[PDB]
RNA sequence: GGAGUAUGGUCGCAAGGCUGAAAAAUUGACGGAAGGGCACCACCAGGGGUGGAGCCUGCGCGCGCGCUACACUGACAGAGCCAGCGAGUACUCCCUUGGCCGAGAGGCCCGGGUAAUCUUGUUAAACUCUGUCGUGCUGGGGAUAGAGCAUUGCAAUUAUUGCUCUUCAACGAGGAAUCCCUAGUAAGCGCAAGUCAUCAGCUUGCGUUGAUUACGUCCCUGCCCUUUGUACACACCGCCCGUCGCUACUACCGAU
């Protein structure tokens, strides 16, 4: 049980460190750090597998009405060197009319 | 009393034969305007009908899955063709020798011979 | 050859150990539970 | 059901009925007659209609917009344009419903994807 | 030993043996990382002995 | 020729597979070897028991083709390791 | 066409999930039918379910048909089992060697209806595309190490399973001389399978025996002169290819005509060769504790 | 392996899939296409055949002859 | 207490040797002749390997996969200048632009990137052009070898790899054979990954450039099949052949 064990039965076992001749390579990854690494990789691969399923089973004739108010991801040919697959969003700025810029420049 | 799906002249040119979605095909004579025989073995709408070069045999495909083959000197379908998996043929052609029938449907993309 | 021999020996040894101790624990539990139920029956009649 | 269970015509017409309903897309399985007991349903027919099946295929966004688009006549099923919003799309014509030829909706999709070929 | 080049799974491991004879003796052996990653000695490497 | 066809032809030559002879044909056979040839047939038509090259010899010298038995050699080596 | 392949694969996966739930119910319904015929008393949780009885009255007959074996299970092979001759193409890896191309020819000649294709510069999704575009039943890919083959990939189409296996002890047809070998007979081969007993073994038996065209069942027990043998020990299926004459009613002379393998499968995926992200059905569990003790197939 | 092959060939049992007829369902007897109480149960079977003719016509006409 | 499901014991049957290792058939056994179909394991037209020298996995000085060449559709030197699949650094030193220094390899100072955002338009190689060389083992080829400078690494000797000078071998299209190949196929070229089996002495992807010659015929070599069936009109064909078995009947022969 738990009362049938001495304090030397309860005593913790220490963890060894990376050798000092090899400490420049980083920390010695043990089971806990390996579990963190494996959890992050399995999570990222699960998201990527779901994205690959969604890109495979895509209707080529789909029509949402946000397509008339968004700029598409395009291709590398149409966009150019600045091509990421992400749809570009708006930063909030807008082209500003001349009367309001006349007001702002009088204030400045 | 349905939509006339297809028609072909006879190679003589005296009579034409039309195939409608009523299930019947019938052979009209050009002079006198009367149908002279109504073949009624199809149990669904009849698509394309075709002749050979010889003009004595008529091959008719339909949506009940059968390309039938009638002989117009005896008025009986000497052949009926089906695909092993069940299709519904919507178009067909026949060699002018009269020995090979090809037919194609909308359910499978293969073309049967 | 040493791989195949050691894997055969490990399978046979683990199977023999599992069989022997299943027999031993079953016989011990059987005899002890039989005597315990007989004593509970002879105690409940008093 | 009321036929005896080892009957040949019962078994043949069970397979025929289940295959017909699964080919029309009403049932989602073809291995139970309780599907025709409590799964065949006027809502199953009405969701095999055309604006709901193109809502599911994401040709439109909502069934209201889909009925508007197939009343304006952008949607063909196969090779023929469909103006009736009650055309029951079967399971093998859900692979052939698409936009019409000179469609402004098709130009909108191609202009979004930046593949607007004007030829 | 110590890893030398690390690919996705196959890693080359350097400071453990001295010759391909010793590696050919210890072929197929259960090698292990400190972290807990198991592995198997697959093949001796030619150019660094 | 095929291996099937040459096997059938060699067994017809050895008389193991031919037509059902009458009693008169068996009288002729008892009026007028085959295991020694059947050993060669069962060795020749199962050529994967032994290792052979396909090219033949590189330089022909004339002076007066099974080059090794891997199955028998592996079994012999495993018996040596058992001992 | 591609939308139809995707739609039919999705319908197949949904029907398989519904079959899982319906099997969980139909294990309870088979106790009610056996208790009705034999009169042994059944569980109250089974006998007091009104939905189960009300639906049991309609769904007797498929359980009786499955008991008699009159119907076949929902499978990717049961649609076209003995109706169509399965066409199958054998291909190499990208830049094959001469012994890999001769081995590809040899295992093409193993199947009487197969064809061989030169890879060259052929991207693997377009290979899958051309297979579905020409309605092939099976593709088989080959991988060599250095003039000796080390892997097969048997993929069933339109959406069927892959079996990837590694080859060992390959003795080629192209090593023995033409005086001893000859042109292999192309008759429809008999098949024998020895040692497959698990449902996974019947799975690999199905995806291996639906590569061959169906034999005419009128007099197949005595006619036909060519046999192909798949026999497994320690889940490494070993395959021979013999040709035989029946030299008597009690004896038979065999003659080894084809290549010898002992292929070991390491991956059976419910999805074709292009899908690297398909859900696996079985894979060779190395680096586990008792994965070497446990024998599958 | 060779003796297993010889046993199967002699007492011939082969695991090849056999060529089945494509119309085993509708034509189970396999007739040739050329020159050629229980009454309650028969009446019930004929009623189901009549019902299925009507219902199959309605369902094919509602799917608009794609079937 | 009833009903199931298991687990391990106990008992009974199985568990008594005219013995001593290596058929079925009215449906069967084997062929022949004629006529078809198919095949880069066939013909025909071409192409390409391997086989010559060296290295080495594998299989049982010998062997196999390879790389590089024998040049003029070329080598060299300028100059033009064009991809695609990839990858990349946290409790860290990964992918690296630009600025100097250096002939080079490299060094050094900074810098962008956990990334469609930075490397990277990966300005890749064959390739294209304007030159030099001129058929000579020649400037084709670059093995072997000396001396030197660098990088990785705790370590480089048995030379990890990189650069410079020099040394400049065999190899003049591979022989007999043997094998493979019919369109984005043969062949050239690089870039990336390393996926529970196999694979670094390599494997598998990915792009780029992209031909000649067949695409007919069963004449050779073969393989499969018809001569029974499986549908009916037109139309055509018109009892394929041998050696035996088995069964039924008939009479014969000679011992008991």
């Amino acid at each position: 049980m738990s009362s049938l064990r001495h304090a030397i039965q309860r005593r913790a076992h220490k963890e060894r460190a990376q050798p000092l001749e090899r400490q420049r390579l980083g920390i010695l990854e043990k089971k806990k750090d390996y579990r963190l690494r494996a959890r992050d990789y399995k999570k990222k691969q699960a998201v990527l597998k779901s994205l690959r399923q969604k890109a495979a089973e895509r209707n080529e004739d789909e029509f949402y009405f946000g397509m008339m108010s968004r700029k598409g991801p395009g291709s590398a040919l149409t966009r150019g060197k600045g091509f990421t697959g992400t749809v570009d969003g708006d930063r909030g700025n807008k082209a500003l009319s001349v009367e309001t810029v006349r007001l702002l420049k009088t204030q400045d | 009393f349905d939509a006339m799906n297809s028609l072909v002249y006879s190679p003589d040119g005296q009579r034409i034969v039309t195939a409608a979605d009523d299930g019947k095909i019938k052979v009209w004579d050009v002079e006198s305007g009367f149908c002279i025989v109504t073949f009624t073995e199809h149990t669904s709408g009849v698509t394309a009908c075709e002749f050979a070069k010889k003009g004595s045999v008529l091959f008719t495909a339909s949506l009940d899955g059968s390309v039938r083959a009638w002989d117009l000197i005896r008025y009986r379908n000497f052949r009926t063709f089906t695909a092993p998996e069940r299709l519904s043929f919507t178009c067909m052609a026949v060699d002018p020798s009269g020995e090979v029938i090809a037919a194609g449907s909308i359910d499978s993309f293969d073309i049967h011979i | 050859f040493i791989r195949r021999e050691q894997l055969r020996i490990k399978k046979e040894k683990d199977e023999a150990y599992e069989k022997k101790f299943k027999r031993i624990i079953a016989e011990i539990q059987n005899e002890e539970g039989r005597a315990a139920n007989e004593y509970a029956r002879e105690k409940a009649a008093r | 059901s009321l036929l005896p269970p080892d009957n040949e015509v019962r078994r043949k017409h069970e397979t025929l009925l289940l295959d017909k309903l699964y080919d029309m897309g009403i049932l989602s399985t073809k291995a139970k007659l309780s599907a025709v007991e409590h799964n065949v349903t006027v809502s199953a027919f009405a969701r095999r209609r055309l604006p709901v099946v193109m809502t599911r295929l994401r040709m439109a966004e909502t069934v209201q917009a889909a009925t508007k688009l197939i009343e304006q006549g952008h949607v063909r099923v196969g090779v023929e344009e469909v103006r009736d919003p009650a055309f029951l799309v079967t399971r093998n014509m859900e692979d052939f419903v698409t936009w019409t030829v000179g469609s402004k909706i098709k130009q909108n999709i191609m202009k979004y994807r930046d593949k607007l070929d004007d030829f | 030993g110590t890893p030398w080049k690390i690919f996705k799974n196959t890693a080359f491991i350097k400071d453990m043996f001295n010759s391909s004879l010793e590696i050919a003796k210890f072929e197929g052996a259960a090698i292990r990382t400190v972290s807990g990653i198991r592995g198997q000695i697959k093949r001796a490497l030619s150019k660094p002995e | 020729g095929s291996q099937l066809k040459r096997l059938k032809a060699s067994l017809r030559e050895q008389g193991l597979i031919g037509p059902q002879k009458s009693k008169k044909q068996k009288r002729q056979n008892a009026n007028d070897q085959k295991a020694e040839a059947l050993k060669s047939i069962r060795e020749q038509f199962n050529p994967f028991q032994f290792k052979t090259n396909a090219r033949g010899p590189k330089f022909e010298v004339t002076t007066n083709v099974i080059k090794g038995r891997p199955e028998l050699s592996r079994a012999r080596s495993e018996e040596k390791r058992r001992q | 066409m591609l939308r139809k392949q995707a739609r039919q694969r999705r319908d197949y996966l949904y029907r398989r999930a519904l079959l899982l739930r319906d099997a969980e119910i139909a294990e309870k319904r088979a106790k009610l039918r056996a208790a009705l015929a034999s009169g042994k008393p059944l569980d109250p949780k089974i006998a007091n379910d009104k939905e189960l009885r009300k639906d049991f009255d309609y769904d007797v007959s498929r359980d009786i048909a499955k008991e008699q074996g009159e119907i076949d299970i929902d499978d990717e092979y049961s649609e076209l089992s003995g109706i169509v001759d399965p066409r199958v193409l054998v291909t190499t890896s990208r830049d094959p060697s001469s012994r890999l191309m001769a081995f590809s020819k040899e295992i093409r000649l193993m199947f009487p209806t197969a064809i061989r294709l030169n890879r060259g510069n052929l991207i693997l999704p377009d290979l899958v595309m051309s297979a579905q575009r020409e309605r092939l039943s099976d593709i088989i890919l080959l991988h060599e190490h250095r003039g000796t083959p080390t892997a097969i990939t048997i993929s069933h189409f339109p959406h069927g399973p892959t079996l990837m296996a590694s080859l060992h002890n390959v003795v080629l047809r192209a090593d023995i001389p033409k005086s001893i070998k000859g042109t292999v007979s192309e008759s429809y081969p008999h098949l024998i399978f020895e040692g497959f007993r698990t449902p996974l073994g019947q799975r690999v038996v199905k995806i291996l025996k639906h590569l061959f065209p169906p034999r005419d069942p009128t007099n197949n027990a005595k006619s036909g002169n060519r046999v192909i043998t798949f026999v497994n020990q320690d889940d490494c299926i070993e395959v021979r290819h013999h040709v035989y004459v029946r030299t008597n009613y009690n004896s038979v002379e065999l003659s080894e005509v084809g290549p010898r393998f002992t292929m070991r499968p390491f991956s059976i995926t419910m999805g074709t060769l292009e899908n690297k992200d398909a859900d696996v059905e079985w894979h060779l569990s190395q680096y586990t504790r008792t994965g070497r003790k446990k024998n599958y197939f | 392996i060779e003796e297993l092959i010889k046993r199967r060939i002699l007492a011939g049992e082969f695991d090849e899939v056999l060529r089945r007829r494509p119309d085993m369902f509708g034509n189970p007897h396999g007739v040739r296409r050329g020159l050629v109480a229980d009454e309650k149960l028969r009446r019930d079977e004929e009623e189901i055949k009549r019902m299925w003719k009507e219902i199959s016509a309605k369902l094919d006409a509602l799917s608009s002859w794609h079937y």
